[PDB]
């Protein structure tokens, strides 16, 4: 539980990296 | 390019702002275990179990005192695999072991190898000459001789150096008490190189910033320079007749000049490295037989060799209890060697 | 594994006496903390030494 | 005693001098060396190709 | 012991005079600036 | 055309055309420096014991009384003196003279002075020779260095006897009691000293094998480019670019030096700045300013002590302390 | 000319005296070992063996 | 073993790179600048 | 003090000293 | 049979026979007073 | 040899950096120029040999050149409901991190 | 949506008062608490 | 014995210094 | 002109496999400060 | 000039970079803070908490005598 | 047998031996 | 001043050599047997 | 110890007599 604990403080990071850049990303990709 | 070699060497070796090469396959990830190995036994790891000692941010060390220490002594030799038959795959108790002392150095060996190599295959790509690879052979034969060759001479891993400041001062003073390793005339040769290539590279850096040329109207005279240009920056000729005025000989040509900086320190650690390569096997030039004789006749001849003979005498003593647990030296106060009143 | 937290933001300290109380085959006194023991009888009779 | 000895160490002595010989040395020759300096500093002024006015000297 | 005192005592002096006398012979004026 | 005694004198002091420069500061340098060369040799070669502790226990150091080269050293001054002027005529004879350690006083006086006027010569010329004049800054970390281990470290320990000894075994035996008293491995200015040297050395090699690299062909394969290089030459050897770009595609391309006056100028800096910090280390250290002191550091919670690599340090340098000076100790503290 | 560093070079495109400078130095290794041997002989003292 | 493995490293090194024994060619600008060529050293990938 | 130490020194002073030497007067007179 | 094509002459400059006097008498002197013992 | 103009230096605001950066300065070439120590100027400029090389060492390797610069960058897409979003976010975790630091430790 | 861009002195100094901040906790960490001497 | 050695070498030693000195190579301009 | 620049490039990952553990160490040694023996 | 990455100066100051890393940078100190405070780091690396550095039975230094019942003399040493 | 003989015929052997190999190489390379 | 008109260059030929050889080691083996005692 | 001496003394002088003979310099008519 103490890892989970970290880790679930690591999701929202993830999320918001990915709502941030996955436009750019995408079109970098093609 | 078609074909799988040609394609991966198209991608390898790219114009890059970080080179990979095919030597970075052996670099990058043994480098980056080795730093990575290194943090974490500095932070997380500590050494009461195989030194009794605390050498971790953790249990209250800092900088200077927090190191990555060997194993035990009782281990030998061991390559102490993760999954070798000590720590038998437990990670915790090979962290408690020891084992990660050995997944450092064996780690950096390979990152040293990729590194050489990787100045092989810039100076190719580039088409230069290889005397920067050729350079690297000094430091690479120094922990070389330092960190495998003499714990393997010696009766274990326990008496390698610790990656740490301490750990290292501790081994210096360990070699002094026990090699008397500054009485060594391959260490006197490394001593003169190290010494003597801090000397030319001060003395060529304040000769060439002193002798240049007016090619500018600032008072900034790092502004009047363009690395394409074809004429040298300063006045050899000034150079030399300064120089020969004043010490007596002096450099009349550069290519002499910088081949002699590059020789000085390389032919200074490999003397070094030589040294102790013979000190592994404890063939030390420890007394002058001479002298120990006569002075044991005569109880009135005395020079600095006997004071510092005296000195190692009593730097063992006093730190060999602590120093190697294993052997479980139990010394009453009247025994160990002291001086009137101190 | 232990579970144990670290004392993070704890602002007592264990033992701050200087002494460590020990309790032997009949007598009892405080040790100093900062002493370690010892293996060594040099006189007859030794049931206890620190230094 | 059983022999002798200037004696004059941890004294505080001007310029450690205990006897007027020492003295004497130190004025002739301070006096030979700037006799012969003052003769010749006309002289040497002169190979400036300039006076010795009041904008004498090396100045920025 | 005296007379070694005397003597390099004399020795000294000369050196030193020497110096500071040449050092105030113009010497900023010799150098090859124009 | 000169006339004047001091005029013509003057002119030939201050000559360019001399094989070596005299100068004004080469006047006071050439005396000093020969009479301290004289001193240490005949001392070196044929000089009786000397008295170094002051418990009358006189110490050999010459090669006519049993020494080699490694072994063979020049006693410092005896204890008793202290940091009084003990000059030849202050002795009642000769022999009493070198009993008691005048050489030392007399060839560490007179190499001071020495130096000092080297440095100042080496001013002298770059003047003379049109030239900008910090080389003589750069020579100002040595000099500084010596004068701290041979003249102000005597000066806050109260005796000329606590300075290094002018040889090999005794540089050793200084280091090995500076270190037992003063801990000067823990000592910020000593490792700044350390990173000064073992830089300068990596520097040095480096620069060397960059322009040993760079080498244009002007020669054949059965003869060495130094021939390649001709004295007075106007164009550059070796291809600064190509250097650049070698270590720019090792490192990365920010961390190399385009600037040939900028790499000179911290190639000369790094050096000179460790060793200027060094000196200043051991020139504390001669006030009692030691090193770190990280002893009985990491306790338990019981209270009980934690050893580590500084505890074992602590226990080498207790045993080095005990022993450097058997006789010369009465009581339990070393307070000098 | 040739520096003091690389005399040896001269025999690295002519196969004969390559041939030549190794059987030269096949010839001082078994001079050695000879020697060695016959010196080794000279003072060995085979009383005692124990 | 030491001094024959700076052996080894010091004639392989003169083996693979014989053709600059001597020295540098004298025009060595174009292959060495900063992001000339996609490839390091390869004259068919100008671009970038 | 070993005794044999005087040959080893004057052979290793000696024979270096000749070879330099010979090439030296043998490069100069060239 | 036919002289051969691989003659080369040695050579040694000043310098160089400077730098190997003070090498040779150096190491001479170090390695004297570590053997004489 | 070297052109100044392709550079990438042209898109900077600051007269006097844009010279710096450049290693070009106007006032310098003049003949009666005079620096604050006092001593005249031969009319060499920054560097005697800009003419023939084209430009200085800062005109050859410049390590700030806007030109170079993304056009996007200087603008965030997500605008004003972006900013507000993220306002929103970091007060959130800067409060369930202090809440945890003080939670997880002995008070 | 947001035109403009950070002073680049401006991330300089916050950096730089960052890590002297660091800097001086771990001073503070180390007159106190685990391995402090006391 | 090993004294007479010890001052010859260095004796050696000092006067390749003088020489090498005072007896150097000319640099020539080209 | 327009210039376009991808995100992740080698150089990224560089960058971030070194500037990642070393603010999770950072942050560790931070919290390590305030424990009490 | 340039391999063909975007310049640091340009990222670096980017409103988009610093709404990115206002949150990771943070993430990651509160990550490792929690790594320490939790005693995970004890328990991982196995080091000794202040506590357990002499137990009950043995109050003097730990040292290992085997090698190949090191495994089992370090879990016996380690016992709370 | 005089020890001292060894050093004597070495440098008998040695030195003439150099000063002869010195004029030969000299006269070889003219 | 002007170079020194007294310039005279010295040689040895391969006979001379095997001589001035000869005689050395002749003259060693005789005298060394009579120095030896 | 001398006889190593001795024999090297005759070794050397027959390998100079072996030299001398297989390795002369040859004569030429004029
Ligand atoms: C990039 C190269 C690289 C290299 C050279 C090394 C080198 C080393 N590692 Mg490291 N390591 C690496 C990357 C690398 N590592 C990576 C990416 C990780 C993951 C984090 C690790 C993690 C790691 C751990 C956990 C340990 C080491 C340790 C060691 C040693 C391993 C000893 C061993 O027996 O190897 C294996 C032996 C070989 C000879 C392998 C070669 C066999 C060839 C390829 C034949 C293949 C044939 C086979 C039958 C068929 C397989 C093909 C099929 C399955 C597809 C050695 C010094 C040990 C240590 O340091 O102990 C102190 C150890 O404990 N390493
Ligand atoms: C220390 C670094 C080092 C360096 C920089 C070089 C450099 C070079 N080598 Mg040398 N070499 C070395 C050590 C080194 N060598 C060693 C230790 C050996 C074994 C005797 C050799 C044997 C060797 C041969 C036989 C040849 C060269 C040649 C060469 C040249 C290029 C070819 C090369 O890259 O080989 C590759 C060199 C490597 C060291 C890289 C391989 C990495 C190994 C396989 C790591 C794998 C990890 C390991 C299996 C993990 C588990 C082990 C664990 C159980 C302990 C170049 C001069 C070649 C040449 O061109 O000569 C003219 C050639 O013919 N080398
Ligand atoms: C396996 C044998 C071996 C062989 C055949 C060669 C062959 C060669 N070497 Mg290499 N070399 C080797 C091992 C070997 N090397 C080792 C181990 C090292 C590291 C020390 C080197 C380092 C090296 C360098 C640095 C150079 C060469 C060069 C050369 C070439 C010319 C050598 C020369 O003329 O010397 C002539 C030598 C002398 C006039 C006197 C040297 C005397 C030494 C200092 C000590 C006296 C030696 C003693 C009597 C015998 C040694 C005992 C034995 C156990 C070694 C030649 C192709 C040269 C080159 O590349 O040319 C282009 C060159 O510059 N080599
Ligand atoms: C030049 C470039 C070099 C690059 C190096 C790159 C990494 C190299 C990887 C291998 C290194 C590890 C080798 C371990 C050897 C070892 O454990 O030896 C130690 C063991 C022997 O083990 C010992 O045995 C003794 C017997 O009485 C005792 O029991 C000891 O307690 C025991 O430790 O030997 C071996 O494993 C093999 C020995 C033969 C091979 C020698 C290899 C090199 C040795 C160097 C010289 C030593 C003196
Ligand atoms: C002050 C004018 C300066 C003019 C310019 C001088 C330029 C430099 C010239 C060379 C100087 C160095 C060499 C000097 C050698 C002769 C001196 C000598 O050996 O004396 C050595 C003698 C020793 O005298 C001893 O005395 C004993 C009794 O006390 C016994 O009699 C001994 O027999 C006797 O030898 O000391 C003196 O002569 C005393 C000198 C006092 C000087 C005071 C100067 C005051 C003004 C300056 C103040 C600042 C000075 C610097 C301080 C900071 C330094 C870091
Ligand atoms: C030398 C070249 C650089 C080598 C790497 C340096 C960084 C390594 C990690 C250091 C670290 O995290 O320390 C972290 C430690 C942690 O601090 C320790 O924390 C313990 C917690 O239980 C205790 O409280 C200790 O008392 C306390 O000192 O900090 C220090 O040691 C203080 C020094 C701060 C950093 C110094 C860096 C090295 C010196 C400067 C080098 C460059 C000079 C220009
Ligand atoms: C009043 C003066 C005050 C200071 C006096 C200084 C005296 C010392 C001068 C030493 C010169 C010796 C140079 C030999 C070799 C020589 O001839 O040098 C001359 C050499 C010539 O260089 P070139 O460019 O002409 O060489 C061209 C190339 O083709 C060479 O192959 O220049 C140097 O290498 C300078 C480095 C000297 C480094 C010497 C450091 C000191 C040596 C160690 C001393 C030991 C003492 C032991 C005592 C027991
Ligand atoms: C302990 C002392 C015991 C007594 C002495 C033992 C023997 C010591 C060595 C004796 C020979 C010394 C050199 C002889 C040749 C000198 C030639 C010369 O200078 O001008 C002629 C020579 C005449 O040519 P010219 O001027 O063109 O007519 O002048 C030159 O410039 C010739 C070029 C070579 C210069 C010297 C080369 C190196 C010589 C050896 C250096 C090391 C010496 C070590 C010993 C020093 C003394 C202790
Ligand atoms: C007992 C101990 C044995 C081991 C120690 C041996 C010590 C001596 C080592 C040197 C041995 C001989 C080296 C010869 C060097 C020149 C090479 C050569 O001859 O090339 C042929 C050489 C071939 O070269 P080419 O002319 O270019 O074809 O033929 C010549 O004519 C070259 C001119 C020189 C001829 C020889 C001159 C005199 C040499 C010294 C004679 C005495 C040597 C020592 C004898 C006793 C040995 C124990
Ligand atoms: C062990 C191991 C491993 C690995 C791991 C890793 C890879 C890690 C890494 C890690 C890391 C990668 C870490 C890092 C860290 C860092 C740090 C901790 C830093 C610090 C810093 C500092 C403290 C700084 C300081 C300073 C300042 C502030 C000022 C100026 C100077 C200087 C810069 C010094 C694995 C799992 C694979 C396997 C098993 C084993
Ligand atoms: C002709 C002939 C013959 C004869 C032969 C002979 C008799 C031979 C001999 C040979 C010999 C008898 C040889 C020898 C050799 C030797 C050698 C080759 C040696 C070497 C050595 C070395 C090289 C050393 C070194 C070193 C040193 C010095 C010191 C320490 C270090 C070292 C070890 C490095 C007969 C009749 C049989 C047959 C027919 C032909
Ligand atoms: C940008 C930059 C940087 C920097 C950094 C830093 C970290 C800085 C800081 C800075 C600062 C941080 C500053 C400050 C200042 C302050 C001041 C200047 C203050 C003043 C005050 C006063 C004057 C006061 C007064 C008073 C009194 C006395 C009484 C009461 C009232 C009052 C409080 C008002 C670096 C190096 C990274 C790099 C380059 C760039
Ligand atoms: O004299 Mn030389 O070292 Ca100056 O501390 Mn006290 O005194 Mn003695 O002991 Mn430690
Ligand atoms: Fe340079």
């Amino acid at each position: 539980n103490r890892f989970g604990t970290i880790a679930l403080l690591a999701v929202p990071v993830i999320g918001w990296v990915l709502f941030n850049i996955l436009g750019p990303l995408q079109n970098q990709l093609n | 390019k078609r074909g799988w070699f040609d394609v991966v060497d198209d991608w390898l070796r790219r114009d890059r702002f970080v080179f990979v090469g095919w030597s970075g396959l052996l670099l990058f990830p043994t480098a980056y275990l080795a730093l990575g190995g290194w943090f974490t036994g500095t932070t997380f790891v500590t050494s009461w179990y195989t030194h009794g000692l605390a050498s971790s941010y953790l249990e209250g060390c800092n900088f200077l005192t927090a190191a990555v220490s060997t194993p035990a002594n009782s281990m030998g030799h061991s390559l102490l695999f993760l999954w070798g038959p000590e720590a038998q795959g437990d990670f915790t108790r090979w962290c408690q072991l020891g084992g990660l002392w050995t997944f450092v150095a064996l780690h950096g060996s390979f990152s040293l190898i990729g590194f050489m190599l990787r100045q092989f295959e810039i100076a190719r790509s580039v088409k230069i000459r290889p005397y920067n690879a050729i350079a690297f052979s000094a430091p690479i034969s120094v922990f070389v001789s330092v960190f495998l060759i003499y714990p393997l001479g010696q009766s274990g891993w326990f008496f390698a150096p610790s990656f740490g400041v301490a750990a290292i001062f501790r081994f210096i003073l360990f070699f002094q008490g026990f090699h008397n390793w500054t009485l060594n005339p391959f260490h006197m040769m490394g001593v003169a190189g190290v010494l003597g290539a801090a000397l030319l590279c001060a003395i060529h850096g304040a000769t060439v910033e002193n002798t240049l040329f007016e090619d500018g109207d600032g008072a900034n005279t790092f502004r009047a320079f363009n690395p394409t240009q074809a004429e040298e920056t300063y006045s050899m000729v000034t150079a030399n007749r300064f120089w020969s005025q004043i010490f007596g000989v002096a450099f009349s040509n550069k290519r002499w000049l910088h081949f002699f900086m590059l020789f000085v320190p390389v032919t200074g650690l490999w003397m070094s490295a030589i040294g102790v390569v013979g000190l592994a096997l404890n063939l030390r030039a420890y007394d002058f037989v001479s002298q120990e004789i006569r002075a044991a006749e005569d109880p009135e001849f005395e020079t600095f060799y006997t004071k510092n003979i005296l000195l190692n005498e009593g730097i063992r003593a006093w730190m060999a209890a602590q120093d190697q647990p294993h052997e479980k030296l139990v010394f009453p106060e009247e025994v160990l060697p002291r001086g009137n009143a101190l | 594994a232990y579970g144990d937290a670290a004392r993070v933001f704890a602002g007592n300290i264990t033992n701050k006496s200087g002494f460590i109380p020990y309790a032997g085959e009949g007598f009892a006194l405080l040790i100093p903390s900062k002493w370690n023991p010892s293996k060594e009888q040099d006189f007859p009779g030794v049931v206890l030494r620190y230094e | 005693l059983v022999d002798d000895r200037l004696a004059g160490e941890g004294t505080g002595k001007i310029l450690g001098i205990n006897d007027p010989s020492l003295f004497w040395a130190i004025t002739i020759v301070f006096t030979i060396v700037w006799g012969v300096f003052y003769v010749s500093t006309r002289e040497i002024d002169a190979a400036s190709d300039r006076e010795n006015d009041d904008d004498f000297g090396l100045t920025l | 012991m005296l007379t070694l005192k005397i003597f390099v005592y004399t020795v000294v002096t000369f050196f030193v005079s020497l110096f500071i006398f040449g050092f105030l012979s113009n010497d900023p004026g010799r150098n090859p600036g124009q | 055309e000169s006339t004047s005694l001091w005029a013509r004198f003057c002119e030939w002091v201050t000559s360019t055309e001399n094989r070596l420069y005299i100068g004004w500061f080469g006047v006071l340098m050439i005396p000093t420096l020969l009479t301290a060369t004289s001193v240490f040799i005949i001392a070196f070669i044929a000089a009786p014991p000397v008295d170094i502790d002051g418990i009358r226990e006189p110490v050999s150091g010459s090669l006519l009384y049993g020494n080699n080269i490694i072994t063979g050293a020049i006693i410092p001054t005896s204890n008793a003196i202290g940091l009084h002027f003990y000059p030849i005529w202050e002795a009642a004879s000769l022999d009493e003279w070198l009993y008691n350690g005048g050489p030392y006083q007399l060839i560490v006086c007179h190499f001071f002075l020495g130096v000092c006027s080297y440095m100042g010569r080496e001013w002298e010329l770059s003047f003379r020779l049109g030239m900008r004049p910090w080389i003589a800054v750069a020579y100002s970390a040595p000099v500084a260095a010596a004068t701290a281990v041979f003249i102000i470290y005597p000066l806050g320990q109260g005796s000329f006897s606590d300075g290094m000894p002018l040889g090999i075994s005794g540089t050793f035996n200084f280091m090995i009691v500076f270190q037992a008293e003063h801990n000067i491995l823990m000592h910020p200015f000593h490792m700044l000293g350390v990173a000064g040297v073992f830089g300068g050395s990596l520097f040095s090699a480096m620069h060397g094998s960059l322009v040993t690299s760079s080498l244009i062909r002007e020669t054949t394969e059965n003869e060495s480019a130094n021939e390649g290089y001709k004295f007075g030459q106007e164009e550059e050897t070796y291809n600064i670019v190509a250097a650049h770009g070698y270590f720019g595609r090792l490192i990365f391309q920010y961390a190399s030096f385009n600037n040939s006056r900028s790499l000179h100028f911290f190639l000369a800096a790094w050096p000179v700045v460790g060793i200027w910090f060094t000196a200043l280390g051991i020139s504390t250290m001669a006030f009692n300013l030691n090193g770190f002191n990280f002893n009985q550091s990491v306790v338990d919670s019981q209270g009980r002590v934690i050893n580590t690599w500084a505890d074992i340090i602590n226990r080498a340098n207790l045993g080095m302390e005990v022993m450097h000076e058997r006789n010369a100790h009465n009581f339990p503290l070393d307070l000098a | 000319g040739l520096p003091w560093y690389r005399v040896h070079t001269v025999v690295l495109n002519d196969p004969g005296r390559l041939i030549a400078v190794h059987l030269m130095h096949t010839s001082l290794v078994s001079g050695w070992a000879g020697s060695m041997a016959f010196y080794e002989l000279a003072v060995f003292d085979p009383s005692d063996p124990v | 073993a030491l001094l024959f493995f700076f052996g080894h490293i010091w004639h392989g090194a003169r083996t693979i790179f014989r053709d600059v024994f001597a020295g540098i060619d004298a025009d060595l600008d174009e292959q060495v600048e900063f992001g000339a060529f996609l490839k390091l050293g390869d004259t068919s990938t100008r671009r970038q | 003090v070993n005794i044999l130490g005087v040959i080893a020194t004057a052979l290793f002073i000696i024979i270096p000293t000749s070879f330099l030497l010979i090439l030296y007067v043998k490069t100069a007179s060239q | 049979a036919k002289p051969n094509p691989n003659k080369q002459s040695v050579e040694l400059n000043r310098t160089s026979l400077y730098w190997g006097l003070l090498l040779i008498f150096v190491l001479a002197v170090l390695f004297s007073s570590y053997i004489f013992n | 040899k070297i052109d100044i103009s392709k550079q990438g230096l042209n898109s900077i605001q600051n007269e006097t950096v844009k010279l710096n950066l450049m290693g070009k300065s106007k006032t310098m070439e003049s003949k009666d120029w005079v620096d604050p120590q006092g001593r005249k100027g031969k009319g060499y400029g920054v560097y005697r040999f800009a003419n023939k090389y084209g430009a200085n060492v800062d005109g050859y390797s410049p390590i700030y050149t806007p030109d170079t610069w993304s056009e996007s960058g200087d603008s965030y897409k997500l605008g004003t409901k972006g900013l507000i979003a993220w306002a929103g976010l970091i007060v959130v975790l800067l409060g369930v991190g202090i809440n945890l630091v003080i939670s997880t430790s002995a008070l | 949506g947001t035109t403009g861009r950070i002073p680049l002195w401006l991330v300089g100094t916050v950096a730089g008062v960052a890590v002297i901040a660091l800097v001086g906790i771990f001073f503070y960490g180390s007159y106190v608490g685990l391995g402090s001497s006391l | 014995m090993e004294a007479l050695v010890y001052t010859f070498l260095l004796v050696g030693t000092l006067g390749i210094i003088f020489f090498a000195i005072f007896f150097r190579e000319p640099p020539r301009i080209v | 002109k327009s210039y376009t620049y991808p995100i992740f490039t080698v150089r990224w990952l560089a960058v971030h496999a070194l500037a990642v553990p070393t603010v999770f160490f950072l942050g560790a040694i931070t919290a390590m400060q305030f424990i009490q023996r | 000039g340039a391999t063909g990455e975007r310049p640091f100066s340009d990222i670096l100051t980017s409103i988009r970079y610093w709404v990115i890393h206002s949150i990771t940078i943070p993430s990651l100190f509160i990550a490792g803070w929690l790594f320490v405070s939790t005693g995970l780091a004890y328990d991982v690396f196995g080091s000794p908490r202040p506590n357990e550095y002499f137990t009950e039975d043995r109050q003097e230094t730990p040292l290992i005598t085997d090698r190949f019942n090191a495994l089992e003399q370090v879990k016996k040493l380690s016992e709370v």
